[PDB]
């Protein structure tokens, strides 16, 4: 503390940053989100306060799609947030561009992973606030989703939860039994566990947005319709 | 507190100190709302008035025929944002000859701003932003807050006290669908009627409307022009 | 003062930004140990996977640099990706301008020029994350090399790097002093027993990820699940 | 109180730059006499080790164009680079005019880069003082003396070393223009040199001097070699042996 | 000391008596490899009782079958392979105890001992060492 | 500020807590000889895992210019590429004068990239230079912030003042031969704590023919006899 958690250029006395010790707290503090891998693609979904019903149908909203086939869910500070979703989009078009066809999961997030610890690395610049899901699917390379911290590195997820309440999801995620559910399922599931966790018991109502990705869209990481998939939020109620 | 110093630096407690300063600048000015309809977008300014010799400055700026803005807190770095938003806008038209539509300059707007809440040495921009546009698909109502996180509303308001013109806009929200231009800004000025205290009212001279529409293009009505709007005021201070 | 706060000569005549980052390598809860054979050289580290929702295809801290050369990383992670990226990014770079392969050691002089370059000036900071390297050359045999966040490149025969690398470092010393060169069945099992002695969970073949440089077959093997359980059934009999 | 160069003070001083030019006077020791026919510098070698064989010619006095030399008094890294930058300026000067540049103007120089140094930015200024001995076609013989603060002097005898205070007033009491020569100067500067150190009886090696005089149309700049030196402290002692035993 | 992960109690039961009638002299050896592999898999399951159950198992099939050397170097495998289950071993060591005290015989001595250096490999006050010192005892 | 800078009111606090680093602990003492230059120093690694023939102490700046040096060894792999890149750059600019003694002074002179601009952080090695490339020796040391001294013997480690003094009582004198090595090992000896052996000590010299970093052979076959 005092004179060592200034500037990320500043080691701790044992050995850590704790610039990005207090960026995590951001994420720790913001609304949380979950991200399942089902056996033919990745469901996304976040819960979004309204923090006031001024707002219009879902705005800010976590989901943002990155690329034609990718999707990323992000938690934290959102104004950050969406500069590195631009800085993702724009990563995408340049490998489009480049080297053609579409740009692998893995890739796209240890670039993305990379410019973040650039980021995180020097003294004027701030580490950002923010830590994100980026889920794809193709036929050749299956269904991937990496998950990056505001100042980590992507990591392979089965299932993963990022926000307020980690644990809480997380617990009745590796509950879910993934690697042989459908994505229609996945989605009623990621509904139920998001309504598990605690929306009103001391915020205000939250709205569901759940992201699509997988061979049932042919790839085209898109939001679900929520006009049918209102009735998956209904048994989420239940 | 140290921890609250400098924009860069993180506060151990969670978000930074800064940028919730930077949000105390659009809470200090002049309050201003901003309702959607089913085809048109009303912005209702209060001008306010260094003194009676005095004019009561300039609020809702213009920026196209189709998009026009309201600024609350600090005017300094406002101005600047009006002509990026402008800038932005000409560009569209100079480029593909369609009016750009209101949602991507906000994104625009949005990570413009974000860059200074992480560079050293920059200050935010501590501007409250009410973006009134009508795209292809009707009227749409933005506010930009100086933390660079924009947020889409069928009718918000910023500035000094506008909790009570978001109260009211809230109870009333439901009858905004369906209204006449004339009813939707009575709506709007009642709102920014119940802003002030009891002492001060709603005159020609210390408002501002900013309208846009379906087949009527952006424009600012002041005194004259606010006149046969503020009829039938119902006044209730 | 702000002689431990920044990368400046301290008033004993010492450097603590460094000094700290040596032990942020020691932060992060991992060890890895490097053993040179007769002929081969072969680095093993522990894969500390919480909760199997994570994809332990994908959270490996070993990498093929090059053709030849394999490294494993010690520390933050986010840094070591990003030392990784450069050490590929410099062995491209050195086959494009020289033709023939990199070798480890001019490998590991660039990485160490490199963060020596980030131990000097005062803009960046160190990264907190050591490095050994590995990879056959010719004339040469097997060699291992570790760069380290001040920029010394060195080490042989056995190293190791991690929390308890105290430890491990002992018990290869004292294996080193026992005259007697490892053949490719005994540098494995000599570096398994090592980290096993280190670390006492009878290393279940799967929380481990050895890499492998031999000189007959060269090219940096990531060994499979079967090859680490073959070499724990023989080493355990 | 002292803060980034660029400051000023309650009062209005620059006490960087005064801080400065007063460490100027501590460590170091050189001063330049004036005379007819002939200006000559003599510098104070610090360091006496034996373990040193002296192969750069020059420690002190610092050959800088073929009708100048100087003598720094300050750090030796900022003197090194200023040594440097003033050879430049003067071969810069006899490039574009084909002629030998004139000592006021290579010393204005030089103190405008000074001033520049202390006037803007983050950076220190110069800590180094030195003197220049030269010759030109206007004004002959010259000698100026200039400080860290860029504001540089037309001097005739002075000194800059840590006991310039003694060193100068023994000047001052021992000068005479005119009649002054190139020996009477060689005595007077060995003679405030023997002053200004305390040790009497100063060996060859730890003084070292440096004579420029004007041969036929050129300009020699003579540095004296060992042999010449302790010849001149011979002279010097006889003097000095028949003053006390005289009285 | 591990939690269970996934259990043959079904796959046990219904298969191991099916195997002592395939191998009830014990001529086979390959009946001793599979329970072994699936031993194997509940070891890496982490289950204590189908292990013991079968290290159980594998010494009553010596015993009807009287293949004393053959016993020798599977127990040796057994208690060497990676010490499997401290549960497992130290029950397996008990029943070898009641066995070896009731055929007098000539290389019980060798049998005594052989279960001896299986067991002072260390873990003496830890899982069972009264069968070690009734051993010692039966020694004498 | 971004170059050698911190110098309060008469003094370099800086520059002193640099020199202050560079004491260090490797001796590297360095003789001038009639015949020629010896730069020997210390190289006791800890414990025996790490290697003697991979990193070296003594390098090579051009064909009769060795370098040895002092604390902060990272620091110093950039100061001597550094070296090789400036003599380089010099043999390019004046072609073919096989520059080496004529080079030593210019070299040392041109190592002012090395301190005077220092780049935030001051450089914390010290650094001996040694060439033959004249019909005579040279050895030049250049700190943390000063520039050529012209060393004839010197030592640069933790003890450096008693290395000096023994280097002084000894009698570096001026008509030893090219075989001082002898005293310089010696003189490494007072400050070693240790059976100094062929790869714990590391020595190069330059002599008239050129500059030579002995092999383990030679360091040996010179530490026996002694």
């Amino acid at each position: 503390g005092t004179g060592y958690d200034l500037s990320a250029s500043t080691f701790s006395p044992d050995g850590r940053v704790f610039q990005v010790e207090y960026a995590m707290k951001a994420v720790e503090n913001s609304s949380t989100a979950i991200g399942i891998r089902c056996k033919d693609g990745v469901v996304f979904g976040v819960e979004k306060l309204v923090l006031s019903k001024l707002y219009e149908e879902g705005s800010n909203k976590r989901l943002f799609n990155v690329d034609r086939h990718v999707g990323m869910a992000v938690a934290g500070l959102l104004a950050d947030a969406r500069s590195l979703a631009d800085i993702a989009r724009e990563e995408a078009s340049n490998f489009r561009s480049n080297f053609g066809y579409n740009i692998p999961l893995k890739h796209l997030a240890d670039r993305v992973a990379m410019y973040v610890h650039a980021y995180t690395l020097y003294s004027a610049v701030r580490p950002f606030g923010c830590s994100f899901m980026l889920g794809s699917y193709s036929v050749n390379d299956g269904a991937q989703l990496y998950m990056i911290d505001p100042s980590g590195v992507s990591y392979g997820y089965w299932g993963c939860a990022i926000g307020k309440a980690r644990q809480a999801a997380k617990t009745e995620i590796e509950k879910l039994q993934m690697k042989e559910m459908t994505c229609r399922d996945i989605v009623k599931e990621v509904a139920k566990i998001i309504y598990i966790v605690h929306d009103e018991v001391k915020d205000k109502a939250f709205e569901l947005e759940l992201s699509w990705v997988g061979e049932l869209t042919n790839g085209r990481h898109e939001i679900v319709p929520k006009d049918i998939r209102e009735e998956a939020e209904k048994y989420a109620k239940e | 507190n140290q921890y609250d110093n400098d924009v860069t630096v993180w506060s151990p407690q969670g978000r930074i100190h800064q940028i919730e300063y930077a949000m105390e600048a659009v809470k200090q000015g002049s309050a201003t709302v901003g309702l959607k309809s089913k085809t048109h977008a009303v912005l209702v300014a209060l001008k306010r008035a260094q003194s009676e010799l005095a004019a009561h400055q300039k609020k809702i700026l213009h920026v196209d025929n189709h998009i026009g803005i309201s600024i609350a807190g600090l005017t300094a770095d406002a101005r600047l944002l009006c002509n990026f938003m402008r800038q932005e806008c000409l560009d569209s038209r100079f480029v593909f000859d369609r009016p750009l539509p209101v949602s991507r300059l906000v994104s625009l707007i949005g990570s413009k701003t974000q860059i200074p809440t992480q560079r050293y040495g920059r200050r935010p921009y501590g501007v409250g932003l009410l973006i009134a546009g009508y795209d292809d698909m009707g009227p749409h109502i933005f506010q930009t807050c100086p933390s660079a996180n924009y947020f889409d509303c069928r009718a918000m308001s910023i500035g000094a006290r506008s909790q009570s013109a978001r109260t009211y806009l809230e109870r009333h929200m439901s009858e905004f669908m369906e209204c006449n231009l004339n009813e939707l800004v009575k709506h709007g000025l009642r709102a920014l009627r119940e802003t002030l205290p009891a002492e001060q009212d709603l005159t020609t001279k210390n408002v501002s409307i900013g309208i846009v529409g379906k087949d009527l293009e952006f424009t600012i009505y002041d005194d004259d022009d606010v006149s046969p709007f503020l009829e039938g005021l119902e006044e209730r201070p | 003062g702000f002689d431990r706060h920044i990368t400046i000569f301290s008033p004993e005549g010492r450097l603590y930004q460094v000094e700290y980052a040596f032990k942020a390598i020691n932060q992060g809860g991992l060890t890895s140990v490097a053993v040179r054979g007769k002929d081969c050289a072969v680095i093993v580290t522990q894969k500390k996977v919480p909760d199997k929702l994570l994809d332990s295809s994908t959270v490996t801290h070993l990498f093929k640099i090059t053709e030849n050369i394999g490294c494993v990383m010690t520390g933050m992670t986010a840094d070591s990706r990003s030392q990784v990226q450069r050490a590929r990014y410099e062995a491209a770079n050195w086959k494009y301008k020289y033709g023939y392969e990199i070798p480890v050691d001019m490998l590991c002089k660039r990485i160490a020029d490199i963060s020596q370059v980030y131990t000097q000036n005062a803009e960046m900071r160190p990264l907190g994350c050591c490095m050994i390297l590995i990879g056959i050359d010719e004339e040469q045999g097997p060699q291992v090399y570790k760069c380290d966040p001040a920029g010394y490149y060195c080490g042989f025969k056995a190293t190791a790097a991690g929390v308890k690398q105290t430890e491990s470092t002992s018990f290869l010393e004292k294996k080193v002093k026992k005259k007697f060169d490892w053949t490719f069945e005994q540098t494995v099992e000599t570096a398994i027993t090592c980290l096993s002695t280190v670390l006492s969970i009878d290393f279940k073949p799967s929380e481990i990820e050895v890499g492998v440089v031999t000189v007959e077959n060269p090219k940096f093997r990531i060994l499979t699940e079967a090859e680490i359980d073959a070499h724990l059934v023989a080493l355990a009999e | 109180y002292d803060s980034r160069t660029t400051i000023f003070s309650p009062e209005g001083r620059l006490y960087q730059v005064e801080y400065a030019m007063e460490a100027i006077g501590h460590a170091g020791t050189c001063l330049g006499i004036l005379a007819n026919d002939g200006v000559l510098l003599a510098a104070e070698r610090r360091n006496i080790h034996k373990l040193l064989d002296e192969v750069f010619f020059s420690e002190k006095i610092y050959k800088l164009n073929e009708d100048m030399a100087c003598s720094v008094a300050g750090i030796t890294s900022d003197a090194n680079v200023l040594t440097n930058e003033l050879r430049l300026i003067a071969q810069r000067y006899l490039l574009q005019y084909q002629e030998p540049i004139p000592c006021e103007q290579l010393v204005t120089a030089l103190c405008d880069i000074k001033q520049a140094y202390t006037q803007f930015g983050g950076k220190r200024p110069f800590g180094v003082s030195l003197l220049y001995i030269g010759w030109d076609k206007h004004y002959g013989f010259q000698l100026y003396q200039s400080d860290p603060s860029g504001n540089y002097g037309g001097w005739k005898a002075t000194c800059i070393g840590n006991n310039s205070a003694a060193a100068v007033s023994m000047l001052k009491q021992d000068y005479k223009e005119g009649e002054m020569t190139l020996k009477s100067a060689l005595a007077l500067a060995i003679k405030v040199l023997n002053k200004t150190m305390d040790v009497s009886k100063l060996s060859a090696e730890k003084v070292e001097i440096a004579t420029l005089t004007r041969e036929n149309g050129k300009t020699v700049i003579r540095v004296l070699k060992q042999k010449e030196v302790e010849q001149l402290i011979k002279k010097h002692e006889e003097e000095e042996a028949k003053a006390e035993r005289e009285k | 000391i591990v939690k269970m992960e996934v259990d043959y109690s079904a796959t046990v039961d219904q298969r191991l008596p099916e195997c002592a009638k395939l191998a009830k002299e014990g001529r086979l050896q390959e009946v001793i490899e599979t329970l072994l592999s699936l031993e194997k898999q509940t070891r890496t399951a982490s289950d204590m009782v189908s292990t013991s159950r079968i290290l159980v198992a594998v010494v009553k099939m010596c015993y009807e079958a009287k293949e004393w050397d053959l016993l020798n170097e599977n127990i040796m495998l057994l208690s060497k392979r990676r010490s499997q289950l401290k549960q497992a071993v130290a029950k397996m060591v008990q029943q070898c105890c009641t066995y070896v005290e009731e055929i007098t015989d000539l290389p019980i001595k060798l049998r005594l001992i052989d279960t001896l250096r299986m067991v002072t490999e260390g873990k003496i006050y830890v899982e069972i060492e009264r069968a070690r010192l009734t051993k010692t005892l039966a020694t004498i | 500020f971004s170059l050698t800078t911190f110098s309060p009111s008469g003094k370099l606090v800086q520059i002193e807590y640099a020199l202050a680093a560079v004491a260090g602990g490797a001796p590297s003492v360095g003789i001038k000889a009639a015949n020629g230059v010896v730069l020997a120093t210390e190289k006791k690694q800890k414990s025996i895992l790490y290697d003697e023939r991979s990193v070296h102490k003594v390098e090579p700046i051009t064909k009769h210019i060795g370098l040895v040096y002092s604390g902060m060894g990272p620091d110093y792999r950039v100061l001597v590429h550094r070296a090789r890149k400036l003599a380089q750059q010099y043999y390019l600019v004046y072609q073919e004068p096989i520059p080496t003694a004529q080079l030593v002074q210019r070299v040392a002179s041109v190592m002012q990239e090395y301190t005077q601009s220092g780049g935030v952080r001051p450089f914390g090695v010290s650094l001996l230079i040694c060439g033959w490339n004249e019909g005579r020796p040279y050895l030049f040391q250049s700190d943390p912030s000063g520039a050529y001294f012209a060393w004839k013997a010197t030592a640069m480690g933790k003890n450096y003042v008693n290395g000096k003094t023994f280097l002084e009582k000894r009698y570096n004198e001026d008509l030893e031969l090219e075989d001082a090595i002898h005293t310089a090992i010696l003189t490494l000896k007072e400050s070693f704590e240790g059976q100094m052996t062929e790869d714990n000590i590391e020595v190069g010299i330059c002599n008239e023919a050129g500059f030579r970093r002995l092999t383990p052979t030679e360091v040996k076959d010179y530490l026996a006899a002694i």
